[PDB]
């Protein structure tokens, strides 16, 4: 959303940019969450009580 | 001539500073006591820092990790058992330090269990990995040769072991008399087997012992010690009824003999949760007539446990009732760690231990005290290497005699001969360890945590660094005031997170009270949906969107976290549910309510942080940039039958916490719980308008996944039913909305030759056969290294035969009813072919009805397991070190990705299996199973599922859509 | 931040609970001709920077952009075995997203095109 | 080739000698020292003394 200057032209890491809907399916493109979704998760769990 | 005392009782876990009120004015002495203590205790200490010393002297003189001591002890008596010494020299000379490094180590371990297994050229340039590498690389070679010869003198003067009991017996043997008792090594029975081997390895001990007993009275006869953990296979609360008809007659059939030598026979004390079952043994086994007239019989009290004191009572009115003469050991207490952990694990609402080290030594002068005045029908034995509370004990006494102190061989030698030189008439009772190689690893594990540990004394005398009068600082004086009784470091279980958020409670099953408590409240404690219904309900949904969507984030926090109040508040009522109509054990019921009531707690916390305020962007002067996350829609949750409450909640809070309206379809098997979790949520402050239940089969689910106005899916289940929604839902010409997709696995374990295999079995049987293996994360592939694949597949086919089998609202019951007909038809199917198709290592016997009992396979491959099995049947490969990389791609082919489980000593090994595998959830050197919601964040790739993680800090914005706000402020 | 260092998740004593994320395998990036430079690189270099391998198919009118971003990304530090940059129609775009060994698709151009990426990739099994 | 010198001398003049050698066994920075502590690893022994100043500007002792 736009309010009172152009609506183009967003700015990497200022204006987050992308749509939903018809529009897109996010995250956003230069935006905070967009690397996530690249990414797959990992849970290491190590039972450390043998050492200490 | 008294009455027998009732079963004990006394509260698990009260508070410190009651306590320390009562034991800090108490602790007082007059200044000649304390002069006389300060004299004593600092010629001991004298005496102490005066040879070749102990394991504590190792590990500060290499500055050893105890990992590394306990690889170095290992190696030290494989090369003790070569037949020839220069063969060893050798070895140590040419072979140890220059390579072949995670071989040594693999290889002296497998040693233990396998002694075939150990009896090649090694290429220069070798990376030093491995415990051994590592210790090379941070020593250099000559020194770790040097450290492994010292281990070796360790080994070889302070244990008495052999391959099996009759070697070690005849190793230990002096018509000379024996000057140590026995520690026996052996703890912890997996296995019916495992408990007569136990037994009969006692039961040889106690003739050895006897018949070099020498011709005195007692006190002074030797002494044996028995853990009742090591004579029953399922030595636990639940299993009660049982243990009380089959343990006894074993406990007692050893006292007998022990009796019949006149010697003292000693019960040790183990873990807090068995403290009542054993006194409850302990007691029945003293009643028998066939124990009158002798005055050995006995048992360890841990005074870093609260309870001590009262145990004391206990024990005193136990020999008064049957009269009695006891001998009574006084220990602090072995198992520290795990009682910390422990509480923590299970939410209990305090730790049943002390958690400041002075505590404990203020607990153990007191119970000293108390022992003393009960002389002399109970004769005390102090065990303890600490000077300062030996010399606090011998004031207290008045005397020396009546009692006697105890130490282990290789601790406290100094001590105690000073002691007897500056105080002729004292006696101490030295034990000796003495057991199978088998049994040698759990026992050096729980021994070297004291010699290291940075707050044990014997390890603080030995460095130097550490002044005289700083070991003789009094208990009393580092306390000072009741409230600093508890560790300031150390919080509660139910403050575990804080001030994220609440802990949920559990409940201690080794308390009767606890337990009988819990078992009497729950015992005190659905039409399906037309298509059009359903549709119904997503247009209802879509209306109730819009304010559910603009509902500020906190309220919608404070909702789910009035849900999580109600939960526990209601949690025999849920726990009822979970056992008649998800058929799972209480465990399993209790654990499924906690981790419910986890996730409304944690997606509040994380949905505050996450849609409470925007995030400020940074830009041009005379603009703002501001981004938000908002509700997408209308979502669809789709759940399981196997967590039917938890991940129920889990995935309709997480929607709502987002601010999307949700209809919710449960797992055809399961409405009524998910009826009742609706209730609860709408209850809790979830407007009807924002959520709707629809009941009924995959057609009800279809019919919701197909429509049009929706806007994303929440689906725990099958693979295929995944991939038919994804298609449905890419079919439509709409917008392309999220799916979020947690499917199957089939899990993989991995486990080497440095993992003790009692471990590794208990662990495998619980990742197997918990919930009849209708878990997700379940176990359903064990690969296991050959040198010691026998062992380890015995004893998880002995523990697993151990396993109670029946109806779920039983407390004895481990393994409860598959979920229906259906689910018992497809496992029995997969079990008939696995007969004509693989080797058979177990097969139980299941009850009449909806049971499916544990089975063991052993494939040839890992490809002969081409599905997901949802039921209690694990499969076994076994594999060659050198082949690890067949074993990583067997688990890569298969496509799934949910948990693997990874079992071994070696830092590198197990990085190694970490960086190569791209699974959801890895654990090491523990079950695979259980995941904690904001701790393990759940979930898998590949064939497993989409992502996000469900518990973890991903999961939330997934439901949500991003909007960012620019506002040229420049008119401003 | 993302995938610098992991994350460690509260917990009990006597055990380390640590969140890591990782590369997911290989990612198709097709990039549209109104932004053949930016929106190429984008895609690309975050796919890339989350640890993914990248076959990229620029818009059939701009690929002359695409090899020098490519070429220049590789020059950057982009090993050659991470980055491949595939040219042509529509066919060889659906050709990328049909494989069955690829672990996501990011993708920027017309709505109906998206839909069928989408059911390429919910038909696969 | 290595040449090993002995301290050779009266008592009078000793406690000056014991004293300057007796600050260098002592130091914490001093490699012999060092090599003697099992804590400090074979590897951080052979840090390259140029690793540990990195620039210029840090060759002077910044406390
Ligand atoms: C022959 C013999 C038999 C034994 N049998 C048993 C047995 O059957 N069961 C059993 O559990 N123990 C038993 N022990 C005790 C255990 O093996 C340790 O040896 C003992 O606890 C060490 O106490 P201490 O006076 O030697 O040493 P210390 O250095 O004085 O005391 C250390 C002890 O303090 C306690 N402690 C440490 N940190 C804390 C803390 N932060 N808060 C509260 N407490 C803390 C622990 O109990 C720890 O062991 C036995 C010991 C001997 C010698
Ligand atoms: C046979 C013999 C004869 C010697 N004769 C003399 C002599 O005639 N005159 C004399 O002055 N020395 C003399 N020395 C040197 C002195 O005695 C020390 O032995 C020597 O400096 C130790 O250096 P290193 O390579 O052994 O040890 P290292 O542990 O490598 O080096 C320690 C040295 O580093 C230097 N140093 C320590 N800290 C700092 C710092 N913060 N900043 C800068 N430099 C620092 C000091 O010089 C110190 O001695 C002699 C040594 C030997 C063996």
């Amino acid at each position: 959303i736009y309010v009172n200057r152009n609506m183009i032209g967003a700015v990497v890491g200022v204006q987050p940019f992308g749509g939903n809907g018809l529009s897109g399916t996010g995250p956003k493109a230069g935006g905070p969450h967009y690397l996530a979704r690249f990414a797959t998760e990992q849970t290491v769990t190590i039972n450390t009580a043998a050492a200490g | 001539m008294p009455n027998i005392p009732p079963p004990f009782t006394a509260p698990y876990a009260p508070d410190d500073a009651e306590i320390a009120a009562r034991l800090l004015p108490a602790s007082h002495l007059s200044p000649p006591q304390e002069a006389r203590i300060h004299r004593t205790a600092t010629r001991l200490i004298e005496a102490i820092r005066k040879r070749l010393g102990g394991v504590e002297d190792m590990l500060r003189e290499f500055a050893l990790s105890t990992k590394e001591g306990l690889a170095l002890m290992v190696l030290a008596e494989a090369l003790l058992r070569v037949p020839d010494a220069r063969t060893a020299d050798q070895f140590i000379e040419d072979k140890l330090g220059e390579g072949d490094f995670i071989h040594h180590e693999t290889k002296s371990t497998a040693f233990l269990v396998n002694a075939s297994a150990w009896a090649r050229v090694i290429q220069p340039g070798e990376t030093p990995d491995g415990t051994i590498g590592r210790l090379v690389k941070r020593l250099g070679a000559p020194a770790v040769r040097t450290a492994t010869r010292q281990a070796m003198r360790l080994m070889g003067n302070h244990f008495v072991l052999g391959e099996t009991i009759e070697q070690a017996l005849e190793r230990g043997k002096p018509g000379q008399k024996t000057r140590y008792s026995f520690d026996m090594l052996g703890e912890g029975a997996r296995t019916a087997a495992d408990a007569r081997r136990y037994f009969d390895a006692y039961a040889s001990a106690i003739e050895t012992i006897g018949k070099a007993a020498g011709n005195h009275a007692l006190p002074d006869r030797p002494g044996i010690s028995v853990k009742l953990s090591a004579l029953h296979p399922r030595f636990e609360a639940i299993s009660r009824a049982r243990v009380m008809v089959e343990l006894v007659p074993q406990l007692l059939d050893l006292a007998q003999r022990a009796k019949a030598h006149d010697l003292n026979f000693t019960v040790d004390a183990e873990e807090a949760d068995r403290l009542e079952l054993s006194l409850d043994v302990i007691a029945a086994t003293l009643a028998d007539p066939s124990l009158k007239g002798w005055d050995g019989f006995g048992l360890a009290i841990q005074a870093y446990q609260k309870r001590a004191s009262a145990v004391i009572d206990y024990v005193d009115a136990l020999a008064r009732a049957h009269d009695r003469k006891l001998m009574v050991r006084l220990v602090k207490g072995a198992y520290w760690d795990t009682e910390i952990k422990r509480a923590q694990e299970r939410g209990l609402d305090g730790y049943p231990v002390f958690t400041r080290k002075a505590m404990t030594d203020l607990n153990y002068v007191a119970c000293a005290s108390k022992l003393l005045a009960l002389r002399p029908r109970i004769f005390p034995q102090f065990a303890t290497h600490n000077a300062l509370t030996v010399a606090t004990v011998l004031e207290m006494a008045e005397g020396s005699s009546g009692f006697e102190f105890q130490r282990l061989h290789g601790m406290g030698e100094a001590l105690y001969e000073q002691l007897a030189k500056d105080h002729a008439d004292i006696a101490y009772r030295t034990y000796a360890p003495v057991g199978s190689h088998r049994d040698l690893l759990a026992y050096l594990v729980r021994r070297l945590l004291e010699n290291g540990a940075n707050s044990s004394f014997v390890a603080q005398a030995a460095d130097y660094r550490v002044p005289v009068p700083a070991l003789l600082q009094r208990p009393a004086d580092a306390i000072v005031r009741p409230q600093a009784a508890a560790h300031p470091r150390i919080p509660l279980p139910c403050d575990l997170f804080a001030p994220e958020r609440r802990n949920s409670r559990g409940v201690e099953f080794g308390a009767r009270t606890a337990l009988d408590q819990l078992l009497t409240d729950v015992k005190a404690e659905i039409a399906d949906a037309t298509p059009d219904q359903a549709h119904a309900a997503v247009a209802a949904a879509r209306a109730g969107f819009a304010g559910w969507s603009r509902t500020p984030a906190g309220i919608r926090a404070a909702a789910l976290e009035q849900a999580a109040h109600l939960l526990e508040s209601r949690s025999a009522h849920f726990i009822a549910l979970l056992q008649r109509e998800g058929g799972k054990t209480l465990d399993d019921a209790l654990s499924e309510l906690r981790e419910a009531a986890d996730f409304c707690r944690y997606y509040a916390a994380q949905g505050r942080k996450l849609f409470g305020s925007e995030t400020a962007m940074p830009g041009p002067t005379g603009e703002s940039n501001a981004l938000t996350m908002r509700g997408r829609g209308v979502f669809v949750a789709i759940s399981p039958w196997n967590f039917p409450l938890a991940i129920f909640l889990g995935q309709v809070t997480a929607a709502l916490m987002a601010g999307n309206s949700v209809v919710a379809k449960p797992a055809e098997q399961t409405p009524r719980i998910a009826r009742e979790a609706v209730a609860l949520l709408h209850e809790a402050g979830i407007p009807k308008s924002a959520l709707y239940l629809v009941t009924g089969d995959g057609r009800i689910g279809a019919a919701l996944t197909a429509h049009p106005d929706i806007a994303g899916v929440v689906f725990t289940g099958s693979t295929e039913v995944a991939r038919s929604i994804n298609r449905a839902l890419a079919a439509k010409d709409g917008p392309i909305v999220p799916l979020i997709a947690e499917t199957g696995g089939i899990n993989a374990m991995i486990a080497d030759a440095t993992a003790l295999p009692e471990q590794v079995a208990d662990w495998v049987v619980t990742s197997a056969f918990r919930s009849a293996g209708q878990r997700c994360s379940a176990l359903r592939l064990l690969f296991v290294q050959e040198d010691v694949a026998d062992r380890m597949i015995e004893m998880v086919a002995g523990a697993a035969r151990e396993l109670k089998i029946g109806d779920p609202s039983d407390v004895a019951t481990h393994v409860g009813p598959v979920i229906d007909v259906e689910a018992k038809q497809r496992l029995d199917a997969h079990i008939a072919r696995m007969k004509t198709e693989a080797r058979l290592h177990f097969a139980g016997p299941a009850p009449e009805g909806c049971f499916v009992a544990p089975h063991i396979f052993e494939l040839t491959e890992a490809g002969q397991l081409t599905e997901e099995v949802f039921g209690p049947i694990l499969h076994v490969v076994r594999y060659r070190p050198e082949n690890l990389e067949r074993v990583l791609r067997a688990i890569e082919r298969t496509g799934y990705g949910l948990t693997l489980g990874v079992h071994s000593r070696i830092d590198d090994s197990i990085e190694a299996i970490i960086d190569r595998v791209q699974v959801g959830n890895i654990y090491v050197n523990r079950n695979m199973i259980g995941a904690v919601v904001g701790v393990q964040p759940f979930g898998g790739n590949g064939l497993s599922g989409t992502g996000p993680k469900a518990g973890g800090p991903h999961y939330l914005a997934r439901f949500a859509t991003e909007q960012t706000v620019t506002i040229n402020t420049a008119a401003a």
